[PDB]
């Protein structure tokens, strides 16, 4: 049976299934939530608004990121994220593939274990994983060797990998990102 | 001894005591003979272990234990002992090998279109049913009219006939005997009146269904009536609310009424000219939607018989060319073609060919008809005011007026044939014959089945109710003390959720009112009313490798399935009262008579739900008598039916429910003598004193009475 894909991040949700090319849905990682009034009696007021239909809705929607620097800061909101990955987006029913999440480094342990928690209770994977996003990124890049540098929308870090031997001492971390760029913008 | 006056139909009607003598004592065993399931019988008798030419081994709570050789030859299925599917299935397919085409069901009269002419109807030698009950005599529907007979001149109440047709034949026979038998009892009949002109209604009311080639559309309810001392009198025919939606939408290997198509062979180029029209269907889209012909039947033939009944009706050469006028305009509107106005929101036209033909024909204007179309005007207090309009809704006009054009020509020839049909002195009682489609369970399931099986449960719950009322009746008869929740309302009340103003076609309407309203946002709004606090209320199950619903509702006939693309172009009509007047007015002078006689809300729901209950009020001041055709194979061969197509028809037949609902009985009622007589191995008092549950029975008046699964073991 073949198994999801689902790289968070902390600006966009790239989910697909292990063996395309390409992931199959980005949308933003954003959950919106109406601030004004609401006049117009049986227009269908849905409580929230994720992804990209919240994007498209954000001029009246006041928006909220529940990743802010690789770690996870609200729990519901990204249960919501990973319900629409999986059911309005990839369309699949999660029972019935393995996951494979992933997460930055030296980040609290806390968040895998409610990663893992998640998963295995309120949607029942058979199986599921973590990996590290340089890892990743140096499998794609189809070496086993070099120092990677990675910089997404919340946190920036270097891994240096030999022979497919990782310096976790030489690993460093640091916090800003592409949405402190947008900030100082 | 009193069947053998029936002789070569004898047979028939019911076996001489012989065979069944040796049939009642057939060595059969309760604990080695089961029913299981199958792939292509799906009910097979059985020896867990079990074999009967193919083994399996299932659990030993779905097995169903065959019923008892005591009464395996039974036309009335109320008096066996274990009440299931398989049971009723083989027990019809036994007596309708042996050939017995009809059956008693508690209150049914379940029927078989047998393919073979047989003299059980012809001639009167069996027709003597005369003064007799339905409970003694071999089960005929000709005493089920006999009994009608009596009983509308006992109580001078009217009588209901109810008979489902949507299968293809056996409803057209049955209705032509019965009515035979009525002309017979209280003496160019008024049946060949009938059969006359038939064939209006077959071109109006009849297309080619998916599951079909001639399915009536509307419902039947033949008034026959009756002196005042119970002499036959003139017949009219009442008829009811008719799938006009037809008229302009069409899925996919289907077609709206014949008429279209008879005329379009071609076969009468007067017509082709009169009404400008071409011979190719893919030119005029309320028609072309889906097939433009079937080749299972021919035109020109249609044409000729509708031609033949026309003639044989009142009808001149203006009632014959200004309805083909009025057929040849609705399929001209069709094509008529508009543009928003440049710049701005307003249709204006782009060719007016098809405004010159239709306005020429019905005797309008076509300046007059393009404006009243673009340009709609209100009564405003004591003022006019246009109305603005864009291209959509003027369209939705189109279609409305189209709709309403059909649907009164269709009524005015139903009271034109009524009329033809009426010469007769002051009368007071008749009988009621209903004739109306059935369920309808396809594998795309759309608004119009949403419709249907809405009407066929409201004649479910009202069999129900009568059934429940009729069997608290006969419970109170013997002093048997026993009460129970309605059966005829109660189980139903929760799945009418359709006609509460928060259901599913009142959210429809809301919608329909509602600005930018979409499938989607329509789909939001029943979930949010409905999903799980509801019960009847699901989600389908769409598996990859079906066509996909959208939601599923528990009916009687199983669970039903429905996919809600496209409804508010089926449901909205928003007619145009310009136009209207325009048609009052017309030259074309059908026209002014259909339309003779201090508006943009209109909905196919709310039209459709009123003529139901209007029918339902028609009912229900009357007494009820339920008929059930059956057809047993689909390649017509006589002799055997296919087990898993009759099942389905049975499920949607709904005697089933019959069967279900005196599960909960006591259905065996049995006499004191015969159980005292066949069960005597050691009045009734001392004889099941002897032993089981005592709730078994209910000792009243000479009758015992018994739950199903009892007389298995005696």
């Amino acid at each position: 049976t073949t198994a999801l894909v689902c790289d968070n991040g902390s600006g966009l949700v790239k989910a697909g299934f292990a063996g395309d090319d390409a992931p199959r849905a980005v949308f933003p990682s954003i959950v919106g939530r109406p601030r004004h009034q609401g006049v117009m009696v049986g227009m269908g007021q849905k409580d929230s608004y994720v992804g990209d239909e919240a994007q498209s809705k954000r001029g009246i929607l006041t928006l909220k990121y529940p990743i802010e620097h690789g770690i996870i800061t609200n729990w519901d909101d990204m249960e919501k994220i990973w319900h629409h990955t999986f059911y309005n987006e990839l369309r699949v029913a999660p029972e019935e593939h393995p996951t494979l999440l992933t997460e930055a480094p030296l980040n609290p342990k806390a968040n895998r274990e409610k990663m893992t928690q998640i998963m295995f209770e309120t949607f029942n994977v058979p199986a599921m994983y973590v990996a590290i996003q340089a890892v990743l990124s140096l499998y794609a890049s189809g070496r086993t060797t070099g120092i990677v540098l990675d910089s997404g929308d919340g946190v920036t870090h270097n891994v240096p990998i030999y022979e497919g031997y990782a310096l976790p001492h030489a690993i460093m971390r640091l916090d800003l990102a592409g949405r402190d760029l947008t900030d100082y913008l | 001894a009193q069947m053998a006056d029936f002789g070569a139909a004898a047979q028939y009607l019911r076996k001489s005591e012989k065979e069944r003598l040796e049939a009642q004592t057939r060595p059969f065993d309760i604990r080695t003979e089961c029913f299981v399931p199958d792939d292509k019988e799906e009910y097979v008798k059985a020896k867990a272990e079990t074999e009967n030419g193919k083994t399996v081994t299932i659990k030993e709570d779905q097995v169903m234990q065959q019923n008892p050789p005591k009464f395996d030859k039974i036309e009335d299925m109320a008096m066996l002992t274990f009440l299931h599917e398989p049971a009723v299935l083989y027990n019809l397919k036994e007596r309708y090998a042996a050939w017995m085409i009809y059956t008693y069901s508690g209150l049914f009269c379940v029927t078989v279109n047998p393919y073979k002419w047989l003299p059980v109807y012809n001639a009167e030698v069996v027709a003597a049913y005369r003064g007799k009950k339905r409970s003694e005599a071999p089960p005929h529907i000709f005493s089920i009219s006999d009994n009608a007979y009596q009983y509308m001149l006992t109580d001078r109440e009217n009588q209901s006939i109810l008979i489902t047709g949507e299968s293809g034949a056996g409803k057209t026979v049955n209705t032509k005997r019965v009515i035979q038998y009525f002309a017979s009892i209280a003496a160019g009949t008024l049946e060949d009146q009938i059969i006359q002109a038939n064939p209006a209604l077959e071109a109006f009311g009849n297309a080619k269904t998916v599951r079909n080639d001639n399915s009536s559309r509307f419902g039947k309810f033949i008034r026959i009536h009756f002196g005042a001392t119970g002499k036959l009198a003139s017949a009219d025919i009442e008829t009811y609310l008719l799938e006009k939606s037809r008229v302009i939408f069409q899925l996919k290997a289907e077609r709206n009424y014949h008429i279209f198509y008879q005329i379009l062979s071609n076969k009468k180029p007067e017509l082709l000219d009169m009404l400008l029209v071409t011979n190719n269907p893919y030119d005029y889209a309320f028609v072309s939607q889906g097939e433009v012909s079937v080749a299972s039947i021919d035109d020109s033939e249609e044409l000729l018989a509708t031609d033949s009944a026309f003639d044989v009706l009142s009808f001149t050469a203006e009632e014959k060319a200004g309805v083909y006028k009025l057929t040849g305009a609705i399929m001209h509107y069709g094509n008529m073609k508009f543009k928003q106005k440049q710049r701005e929101e307003q249709a204006e036209p782009d060719g007016t060919e098809d405004a010159d033909k239709s306005a020429y024909l019905m005797g309008l204007n076509s300046a007059d008809l393009l404006k009243g179309l673009c340009h709609p005007r209100v009564k405003v207090g004591n003022e006019y005011v246009t109305k603005g309009q864009s291209v959509q809704q003027v369209y939705y006009s189109i279609g409305a007026l189209a709709k309403s054009v059909y649907e009164k020509m269709f009524n005015w020839m139903v009271t034109r044939i009524n009329a033809t049909l009426e010469t007769k002195q002051p009368r007071q009682y008749f009988i009621g014959v209903l004739d109306i489609a059935g369920f309808e369970i396809f594998d795309f399931n759309s608004f119009e089945q949403l419709c249907i099986n809405f009407t066929n449960e409201k004649l479910q719950q009202f069999f129900n109710h009568h059934m429940f009322v009729l069997e608290q009746e006969e419970y109170k008869k013997e002093g048997i003390e026993w009460e129970f929740i309605d059966f005829g309302m109660d189980l139903q009340a929760c799945i009418d959720l359709i006609e509460k103003p928060m259901g599913i076609m009142s959210i429809l309407e809301e919608e329909c009112m509602f600005p930018k309203a979409s499938d989607m946002t329509f789909k939001a709004k029943l979930y949010d009313n409905h999903l799980g606090k509801s019960n009847n209320f699901q989600k389908p199950r769409n598996v990859k490798g079906k066509q996909e619903a959208h939601f599923s509702l528990v009916h009687y006939a199983g669970t039903v399935d429905y996919n809600i693309m496209g409804w508010l172009e089926k449901n909205k009509d928003p007619l145009n009262e310009t136009v209207v007047g325009l048609y009052q007015k017309s030259s074309l002078k059908l026209m002014a008579t259909l339309f003779s006689t201090k508006s943009s809300f209109q909905t196919v729901s709310a039209l459709h739900r009123e003529n139901l209950n209007k029918l339902m009020t028609n009912l229900k001041t009357t007494h009820p008598h339920f008929v059930r055709c059956i057809i047993p194979n689909e390649r017509k061969a006589p002799g055997v039916m296919d087990n898993p197509l009759v099942m389905h028809q049975l499920r949607c037949n709904g005697v089933l429910e019959g069967i279900r609902i005196c599960r909960k009985g006591f259905p065996n009622r049995i006499l004191y003598g015969d159980f005292r007589q066949r069960y005597r191995i050691l009045g009734a008092e001392k004889l099941l004193g002897s032993l089981i549950d005592h709730n078994q029975y209910k000792f009243g008046h000479t009758k015992v009475f018994f739950k199903a699964g009892l007389l298995g073991l005696l």
